[PDB]
């Protein structure tokens, strides 16, 4: 507990679980009435 | 196309309007009989059988 | 992070207290605690209710890098679960009372 | 300025060139701070740092003296414009030159100096020490009336570098040179190797070079000037991004060392009307080229790794520089054909190559054979 | 019981204020370089030499120029190896030379300039 205890303030990567593997650009890469309008209705 | 650059090995991750992303995957060709260690899925670190 | 340690920590404060609120909650009947300069490390076990009455303390919640200023003439209400260090640097007074659940 | 020098004469092949400023033995000049020291005392452990060695540092330049010693061991004639001091040490750089098969005859004494020393005062401004200048040394101290007339008229590239815009004397003398080489047809060539002091600040380095740079024919300059007089902080910025999520292209994925090719468009603040060629060396690695009519890249390559024990990076700046100019001579064609420039340029890179094998700039600079075997061993056949 | 390997002491650009401020008696050789710089390996020999030559009657010291550039800049350095060549007489002014001289153009500096 905390108070048995015996720093002042006075002074990339997408993980992948399933086990855990990173995903990043070191493995993955891209190759290459008025007007309706999308939006809320309500 | 014809008028398109080769792709490379990998599975498509992301489908955009005019392009994709894949993540990069090699290809191991087995023939019958031979034996794959490990489940599906399984992680395979380098140097790995 | 952006979000201000008092509403991560669910830590009510109440500054600069009206004396009509404090007859409300009793406080003149509140037991006394007091200290120096010093370090205490706590575990709230239930809520705390503290009206400092003098000087100020300086709240680190466990592993945190940031404080939780509270002065005088604040009312603090710690909540149950609460693993922090209160870190003093003056003569430092207050009147406390705890809380179990439902009570106030 | 009035007229010529010399009888005209039908001037023996291959075409003469001229190198003018000091004659020093090694003396680096391009020095910059490293945050990679090896032991201060035990200097085995330094030639750690020539294979794996401060960018600055991959193909150092040196004196304009080790360009014509390398310039005809590759089978060119070469011409030193400079001076010297009547001691003993001037005696042995001029006798270095002589073995060499440098003409010295544009080499002048200074029967009243001590060669390669420099008189200095030391003060303590601002609670500092700091050292002027009182008296220059004969190195730095070439006079226009004591310039070769023949040689400037004779040769066809002239060279210099920048050490000479450090001495008021040298530059005042170092554009009459230019005068007199312009006038009779000569190009100029403007090998840059900032010295220690032109490294503080952009501002200050670009107003001092650019009168030199204006009347420069041929400019060869390294990756880390190139970025140093456009912007040095824009260009670390553009190596060290690397994208959030994915790569942009598959290329990208591999992690590879960063070759970026300037556009022409941000190398337009230092282009001029007069300028033929622009040559960027990454090393011996990259040797980026720039015309008024193209541009590109020359793919090389360097293996100090091969022999540890002997590898030395200095002076292999000056003989990419010197194969430049064996090739530019007798190869005229290079200024206006691309395919042409890009073989040529890769017998500078196996120039360059050859010269890391050896301690010492002046005792590991090639032979032309050694250094056309060296390209035809590394590059495909189609490439030669 | 085991006598060090190094004659050559390297200092930093304070250290070596105070020794040419203060009163010295010998020549004071001031050496610049860098362990990346391929010259300064011969040149480091050369100065163990020089030291061994001169036991007390001259004081060889040298500074890195990673450690301490702007000193360098101010000294007039303008490229390595360089060499400080400082006499005892305060009136008298220093040398300073560039590129990898040989020992015994170091030793006629010493002895009929210092």
């Amino acid at each position: 507990r905390k108070r048995n205890n015996p720093m002042n303030p006075f002074y990339h990567g997408t993980i992948r679980m399933f086990s855990l593997l990173i995903l990043s650009s070191s493995n993955c890469f891209r190759i290459g009435t008025i007007k309706n309008s999308s939006g809320p209705l309500g | 196309a014809k008028k398109e650059p080769y792709l490379k090995s990998g599975q498509v991750l992301i489908v955009q309007r005019d392009s994709v992303v894949i993540r990069s995957a090699k290809p191991y060709l087995a023939t019958p009989g031979a034996k794959v260690h490990g489940h599906y899925r399984e992680i395979l670190y380098e140097g790995d059988t | 992070m952006q979000t201000p340690l008092e509403e991560l920590y669910n830590v009510k404060v109440e500054r600069k207290v009206s004396q009509r609120r404090l007859e409300e909650l009793g406080v003149s009947r509140w037991s006394v605690w007091k200290t120096g300069k010093c370090k205490l490390p706590w575990d709230w076990q239930v809520d705390q209710l503290v009206y400092i009455e003098e000087g100020e303390v300086r709240v680190v919640p466990e592993g945190s890098k940031r404080f939780m200023q509270f002065l005088a003439g604040d009312l603090v209400r710690y909540p149950k679960w609460l693993e922090a260090d209160l870190f003093f640097n003056a003569p430092y007074s207050e009147r406390y009372c705890f809380k179990a659940y439902a009570d106030d | 300025v009035d007229y010529d020098d010399g009888i005209d004469f039908p001037y023996d092949d291959p075409p003469l060139v001229c190198c003018f400023g000091a004659v020093q033995k090694e003396f680096v000049p391009v020095v910059r701070v490293h945050d990679n020291p090896m032991h201060p005392d035990i200097y085995s452990q330094w030639k750690m740092l020539q294979w794996d060695p401060p960018e600055f540092g991959r193909a150092p330049g040196g004196p304009p003296s080790n360009v014509a010693i390398s310039h005809v061991r590759l089978g060119g004639r070469a011409a030193f414009m400079g001076k010297v001091g009547g001691d003993d040490y001037g005696e042995e750089l001029v006798l270095m030159m002589n073995k060499e098969r440098v003409q010295t005859r544009g080499v002048k004494f200074d029967e009243g100096a001590s060669t390669a020393c420099t008189r200095v005062k030391i003060k303590f401004e601002d609670g500092k020490m700091k050292a002027e200048t009182v008296k220059e040394p004969p190195e730095d101290s070439l006079l226009a009336s004591e310039l070769n007339l023949a040689v400037l008229k004779e040769a066809r590239i002239f060279h210099f570098n920048s050490e000479v815009l450090t001495s008021p004397t040298m530059e005042s003398t170092l554009f009459k040179a230019i005068q007199w080489s312009k006038k009779f047809g000569g190009l100029i060539f403007f090998d840059l190797n900032l010295p220690l002091p032109l490294w503080r600040s952009r501002n200050e380095t670009r107003k001092l070079i650019k009168k030199s740079w204006d009347e420069a024919n041929i400019i060869e300059v390294s990756q880390q000037e190139l970025e140093f007089l456009l912007d040095e902080e824009y260009y670390e910025r553009r190596r060290n991004y690397t994208p959030q999520y994915f790569a942009e292209d598959f290329e990208q994925t591999k992690n590879r060392r960063d070759y970026y090719h300037y556009t022409p468009e941000e190398i337009k603040p230092l282009w001029h009307d007069d300028l033929k060629l622009l040559v960027v060396t990454d090393g011996t690695l990259r040797l980026h080229y720039y015309t008024p009519k193209f541009d590109g890249v020359v793919v090389g390559t360097e293996d100090v790794l091969i022999t540890p024990f002997t590898c030395d990076r200095t002076g292999s700046g000056d003989a990419v520089v010197a194969g430049i100019m064996r090739k530019l001579t007798t190869c005229p064609e290079m200024f206006e054909d691309q395919d042409v420039l890009e073989r040529q340029l890769r017998f500078a890179v196996a120039a360059g190559i050859i010269s890391q094998w050896t301690i010492g700039a002046v005792r590991g600079f090639p032979t032309e054979s050694a250094t056309q075997n060296l390209k035809e061993q590394v590059y495909v056949p189609s490439m030669w | 019981f085991v006598r060090e390997d190094y004659l050559v002491r390297k200092l930093s650009a304070q250290e070596l204020q105070d020794l040419v401020k203060g009163e010295r008696k010998v020549p004071l050789i001031v050496d610049f370089y860098a362990t990346w710089c391929g010259p300064c390996i011969l040149m480091a020999q050369e100065l163990e030499m020089l030291a061994v030559e001169y036991e007390s009657n001259a004081m060889i010291v040298k500074v890195d120029t990673d450690d301490e550039y702007e000193f360098a800049r101010d000294m007039q350095v303008r490229g390595l190896p360089t060499l400080f060549f400082i006499s005892p007489d305060p009136s008298k002014d220093a040398i300073r030379t560039e590129g990898l001289i040989p020992l015994q153009m170091m030793r006629d500096i010493i002895d009929n300039d210092m």
